[PDB]
């Protein structure tokens, strides 16, 4: 950027600064605000349809900044079903100032992430909020009777996991309520209060908690808590993942990892 | 709905203005990107009338007929010229000037329906079609009875459906729905009496060809 | 023509939404965003509930602490 | 949960002799009572944590009021009230020496200018030697914090940073230590001094 | 009310112009169904006047009305021409010409109504009745009389209710309460002395033609 | 209502609703938006000038909303001095809505309680507050000290009521420190805190709070609490009522009701 | 992208008026420094068009054309005379007059542009070349053929690529997309019937040439 | 005033205001109002680009009216760099409406001090807050273990003072840091914590805290804790005062008012 | 006359009488 | 900096208007008291141009020449007519006609400055003096070889500096140095062709004379 | 009219060890528990 400085300085600069944007799935939109696409560093940053609002809001960071930037709703860069799936939410643009008079230096404006995004009907708004104010959201570190081990397998945890485990494909599609089969009965009820990552479509491991697993003919009907992000289709596979209550009981009986057990019971 | 026709006077209409309505636009980022959103439906035309009336007594009764719809109720009948000739203003409108369809043995309904431009032509049915400017035509020849206008529906049925490959040719004069765009008029009359005057031109009659939902 | 909503509710949305959604000492005059710090560990109690988190302590400061697990009574002569 | 960012302290300095966080919260929370003891500003700049410390002189840049003629009112002075110092500031910390107890140390005012009293209370546990210095340069500082001025500046000049320190020339004066608080970086950066 | 009786001279409404203002609109969505929402008093006119006043003393004559009224207390009677004649201006106005309804042998009253249009007509009552062109037609025969017209009611009262099947015609005069809308007046009076004047028309004096609200 | 909502289906509907009021005293004025008069359902509307201000606020219940009609003055509907007095307060007004198209159907689009009014010299606005906002005002249900003997005659109080209560008139009118005649010097002092009813004039049975009765030449002189609402006429009939001072002492010398005194004297 | 090629008529552009719009300026401080800066897409041309329609039926083709593309499907194609001919308007334009660039041995692809400018020219990359008024011309020699031009491209592809020091002149006619900038239309047609007519200039409709996204 | 009031009920009234400003220093500026200059009352008030008043705020106290009275700043009546240093600020302008008409009506129409002052190039803003805000500055008279003499010789302190404090001319500028000449090695660490007034120069008894009062060559080198207000030039005449920490021992040491501590430490 | 009534005090009044008598969790969003 | 020098054409220049912009004034309080605020180095000249173009091929040429600046990039050269000439409209410019200052032995360099005003003149210096009019003059007698004139400095530099007692002076042309105010540029051009039309007068050009910051 | 909401103030007083606390320096006759000032330390005469 301090080449950038220079072009400001000789008068001779072009902006071309690129919002290069990552989302939460991973995938990348250059979206440049010159109106001629420029490839910096091997990546093609969209002319069309790219969010301007160049100035937004820029504090250093005392100030978490939010950088609203409202832009014209490309399909093809941005996709409305995928804004409602939530996988554009907690996306992490890195807005670069580039020159179209140079494309060597790049300076980045700043690293926003997507934080609140709005929608219109052929139009969206988005709010880069910085990284500060996503590390500024407090979690408080709890340490309370009921095992704090909750998801299995962290670090904390250290759980072996492995064999209870298992991997199903959908029989019948109902929601929130699908039946699956490839799920034992022993299986069923172990995987209750778990997690239903979807190896099969669009999901790609994403997987809703599973409410409820209860065992039914033709395999388990699965009730989840919430019906699965995008349409599942009968015959996508996925992974059962084991629930447990986290009670100290619970994991005693399922696990018993007493070393690891972050259930404090009694006072 | 049944709506309402009234008949717009044709020397009242002879003063009338014509601007055409379209939509659909909504373009978007100025980078030289344009995104076409879609209102549907669209084309109406702007007309702004009282140019028309000539004299007072005239113009008593057009203002007679404002009152008699007390603000545009339902639907208005107005005459426009434009769209009343299927052909040219100098050339005869005939059945086969305008082509409504081809019957394909089950199609016993075809809407008057005018079609404008020629590569991408946008159609607009006919809520009604002038009476006795309808003629029906098929291939073979031009049709006469068993076609069954709907005047208020602009929807000729034939009793016995047309069979695959023969073309309904139909072209009648248009007389436009029409909703005023305005309550209030302008009244221009020119006291009479010992005056003895009396206008030709009332201003200010704003009116908008309606596409009625039906 | 019809009743309140903007009069007042209204009134009330547009005056919010800028303020709630906005930007993020009588000495300082910036007031610069600086959190006063709190008593802390002064006074530290036994609370007997475990339920709250625990100080997680980053430096020498004395706690009292919760008590976790106390194990019952042992009844050896009450009277 | 910080995603093990670079957080650079170089500016940053001081020390506790102990601190507690019975819930973390925001890490700029956290350290907010820090920031005020051992006299600090957090800052972020392109992904990496800058804290540059309060009056630790990171860099001071130089700017001539001549030189920018962006606006009209580029002399606009936001000098402050002035009518509200503590004469007295008691600061209620943990004293380490005298068994990590909360103490009150009142910090004094300088000669006679006050403006009612204000007193701080302190997380920190500090030593008796930090107790009652500490508290002292804050009312200081603040003084020279109240004489304030707004300024605008060229997009060319991208150096200026919010939270960092200037020394711009008044034109009619010579240059007034100054600290960046906010500029909207951009064609048009309005910098708050 | 009774309201206050001034008459607008018909010399000085000489040369004046109107515009004709209706209430009922408030249509609905763009899918081109429209819904008419009528709160009433539509189709009110509004007169801009001051014209024909001659000489400066015959402005002074308004003026005076202006003064007489003190700001509109209660309402200002006006004449309207183009009521004037329930039929045609140079056609003669007789009782035939307007059909007040028909007597069902106790319809003592017939309110003196201007039926606008044919269809839905948009009745205007008349308030005033000027007195001495009203002629009042029973079925069978002309009535001279026995029939109370209330000039400010504008209700004709038949002491003998007309008789089932009985068509009742009257013709007459119109007179039309009007309430000004502007407090201030503007005027053009147009200096005499050596350089003798009188303006012959002041300028517009906005006096609105008011249907009263009960 | 249920044909209008047929009607404005056709489109074909003019609105007649009628913002009929009920206050205190419970006189009814149509107050119909529409201008031509309309009776609906044996309630004749007016058309006084209907009050319409900006937009309808119209959340059910969640949020009490209150309604801002601005009325135009009609001094045959409302009275200044009347509203002064408060009779007018405390209005409760009901929007039913017709059609004039269709005089059949009626239907309450709302149920509102008029609860603040500023007034102009010749135009009025009033905010229609919803039933909740009332019903939210807390009474908080205290108990300590003074016993619940209270207003006298209160059902959980089951006062004797009785002999305790005089029937008055006013020797002299003087607002609050009015002389009154036909109350007994032993009266006075027992109907001090008491209250004093008038049965003629305007008050009809209301009555200030009398703040202190002194037995004096000319029969007894009240002090009111406050000066009467409307000018009271010198002989205007009046209730005379005991005041019961509530401690708990007083409570049972004047009355005894051991079996209903909310007194808690010794703690 | 493909668009949708509909042709502008050269005498309905006859009598049309333009702007030039450039996006380039974004100055500094007041010291007299100025810095330039651009965001591209600059020097677009906006016409303000309908003009010379003569009679209404050659109107209502132009209005056909409006509603073929239904509120700009795409771009729509506009002849523009200034920039049709290389050379100057009376003077004949010709493969020589437009030097489109040197070949390198591989440059096979050659953008048809008109390079506005002598010292820093802004190079105008022509989408649309009219046909068969385009010629093209090796060094050596006029090539017949073996380039091929893209039509929408605007880009002549040699299948042989002109070797190293081979300048490439091409000269030919500008066909330039142009979207509207206003959905409504506006409509000058001056009646017929009777009074018969036929505005000779519709009101200005405006389209704007726009240099597509990529 | 009140003839004042007679001025405007005759009609015959021409404002004549004349907001004279006494300062922190004392000096006084008319600032009249009317564009002739008046010599009411002996004190000539010039207009002097008077500032400007617009927005009347009357609350008689219940609400200090802070008026923002901005006006074009004069140079020759006030001065930017003794706004700097705060002889302006702190400056109680006594509003006194005065009228051309007639000098012998004056009637202030308020007393207010400028609290919250701000500059522009060529221009000032003003907030010109009534003493009631001042005065409702809450000192609390916090009562604890260090002594409460805070400054010395005061009539709480009852300070000896006398010998303790020297007379001392500065030998080099250093700002804060500046070297002093004149001062016994004893001195220094007395003044330590003390205040150093300066009778030369602008100050004018107008002293910088002194930080520190460490002895180096050629006199005390003393450690401001901030730079002096307006440049200090060398050999200006300063007063040296003693500095007490105020700590019990050092309280003892210096001076042991036992008498009058005001220090409550040992518990 | 005197300043400012305008800049602050109306001001909140401007603000806080829409407020004041208007239409009356993180995780709740609707709130 | 370097800048750019594009001339522009004299007889588009006899088309441009002339406009004198002046700043520094920013009085204080109106109760008659002033106080003089100082921009600093103002005497900009505002300028509007495109009248001149007479043809359309020669409003191609301007058009062209703005495009290659591409939006004012760095300075345009700009023939002012009123600065052209040191002396008079009708009165031959000469060195002795302005003058540059007295050399002091040490004076090598001296910019072409214009004093306008006599008692507290303001100097001009020009950026770019018009070759061959640019004329040394010494006390002594008119000075030739050994003056480097840096054309686009406008300082010329004796090698030899002048002594003490002998004026400098200089007169020449003023090529001003301009930047366009507005991006966008109105075209009228009359299209040619079969109308054969062109115009002489293009509006909306406007430029400000700049001085250009070192 | 501006105003501030009542104290628990005097009631529930109980003494305070700590110093920071401000004394209450009453005006009128109010009974106050106070802050212990100054205790002697403590006489130990029998631990046990």
């Amino acid at each position: 950027m301090t080449d950038y400085t220079d072009h400001l300085a000789t008068g001779c600069t072009t902006l071309a600064r690129c919002y290069i944007l990552t989302r939460r799935d991973g995938v990348v939109m250059g979206f440049t605000d010159h109106d001629r696409d420029i490839d910096l560093d091997g990546t093609r940053c969209a002319a069309g349809a790219a969010l301007d609002a160049s100035t937004a809001a820029r504090s250093l960071g005392i100030t978490p900044d939010d950088m609203d930037a409202g832009g014209a709703l490309s399909a093809d860069a941005i996709t409305e079903a995928d804004l409602r799936a939530g996988r554009y939410d907690g996306a992490q643009v890195e807005v670069w100032e580039v020159n179209w008079t140079d494309p060597a230096v790049r300076g980045r404006l700043g690293v926003y992430t997507i934080g609140q995004v709005e929608r219109g009907p052929l139009a969206f708004r988005a709010e880069l909020r910085t990284r500060p104010a996503l590390w500024n959201r407090p979690e408080g570190r709890i340490h309370t009777a009921l095992c704090d081990v909750d998801r299995l397998g962290d670090h904390r945890c250290k759980l072996a996991l492995g064999p209870w485990q298992s991997a199903a494909t959908v029989i019948e599609a109902d929601g929130a309520d699908l039946i699956v089969s490839g799920l034992d009965e022993t299986a069923s009820n172990i995987f209750d209060r778990g997690v239903l990552d979807w190896t099969g479509g669009a999901n790609a491991g994403t997987g809703s908690d599973i409410r409820v697993a209860r065992p039914v003919a033709g395999g388990v009907r699965v009730s989840l808590w919430s019906a699965p992000p995008f349409p599942i289709t009968a015959g996508d596979t996925a992974n059962a993942t084991v629930g447990c209550d986290r009670t100290a009981d619970t994991c005693r009986n399922r696990f018993d990892n007493l070393a690891n057990f972050r259930g404090f019971p009694l006072m | 709905m049944q709506f309402i026709d009234v008949e717009f006077p044709r020397d009242i209409a002879a003063g009338c203005q014509a601007v055409l309505t379209r939509r659909d636009e909504v373009v978007t980022l100025a980078s030289g990107r344009e995104e076409v959103n879609s209102r549907w439906a669209d084309t109406r035309r702007s007309w702004d009338a009282g140019l028309g009336v000539r004299d007072e007594a005239d113009l008593a009764q057009v203002v007679a007929l404002f009152e008699e719809v007390r603000g545009r109720l339902y639907a208005f009948r107005f005459r426009d010229w434009l769209d009343w000739r299927t052909a040219a203003t100098r050339a005869p409108i005939t059945a086969t000037d305008q082509p409504l369809g081809l019957g394909d043995g089950s199609r016993t309904a075809f809407q008057v329906v005018k079609v404008y431009g020629a590569v991408n032509p946008y159609t607009r049915p006919l809520s009604l079609p002038h009476p006795g400017t309808v003629r029906v035509a098929l291939d073979g020849v031009t049709q006469p009875s068993g076609w069954t206008l709907t005047a208020p529906g602009g929807v000729i049925t034939f009793d016995t459906p047309p069979a695959l490959g023969v073309t309904v040719t139909a072209g009648c004069s248009f007389d436009v729905p029409v909703r005023f765009s305005d309550p209030e008029l302008a009244v221009q009359w020119a006291y009479f009496r010992e005056g003895q005057a009396g206008l030709a031109q009332a201003p200010s009659i704003p009116l908008i060809e309606v596409r009625l939902d039906p | 023509a019809t009743v309140l909503l903007a009069a007042a509710g209204g009134a009330i949305g547009t005056s919010l939404g800028g303020a709630l959604f906005g930007i993020s000492a009588r000495l300082s005059g910036g007031g610069t965003i600086k959190q006063t710090g709190p008593r802390l560990d002064s006074l530290e109690v036994m609370v007997s509930q475990e339920g709250t988190p625990l100080a997680d302590i980053s430096g020498r400061v004395a706690v009292a602490g919760t008590v976790i697990w106390a194990t019952k009574l042992e009844e050896i002569a009450r009277t | 949960g910080l995603i093990s960012a670079d957080i650079d302290t170089s500016r940053a300095y001081g020390q506790a002799d102990g601190y507690a966080a019975p819930a973390p919260l925001g890490l700029g929370d956290y350290a907010q009572p820090f920031e005020v003891a051992l006299g600090l500003q957090t800052t972020e700049t392109g992904g990496a944590l800058v804290i540059e410390a309060k009056p630790a002189a990171p860099l001071a840049a130089d700017v001539i009021e001549a030189d920018l003629v962006d606006t009209p009112a580029i002399y606009t002075l936001t000098r402050g009230a002035l009518e509200d110092t503590p004469a007295a500031a008691i600061v209620r910390f943990r004293d380490g020496l005298s068994d990590y107890e909360i103490t009150a140390a009142r910090a004094r005012i300088g000669a006679g200018k006050e403006g009612g009293s204000a007193t701080a209370d302190l997380a920190l546990v500090l030593d008796g030697d930090r107790g009652n210095a500490a508290a002292e340069m804050v009312l200081r500082a603040a003084l020279t914090s109240r004489e304030s001025l707004s300024v605008t500046l060229p997009r060319s000049a991208t150096t200026l940073r919010p939270g960092s320190l200037v020394e711009v020339t008044l034109g009619t004066e010579a240059r007034r230590l100054f600290l960046v608080d906010r500029v909207v970086d951009g064609q048009a950066r309005e910098v708050t001094l």
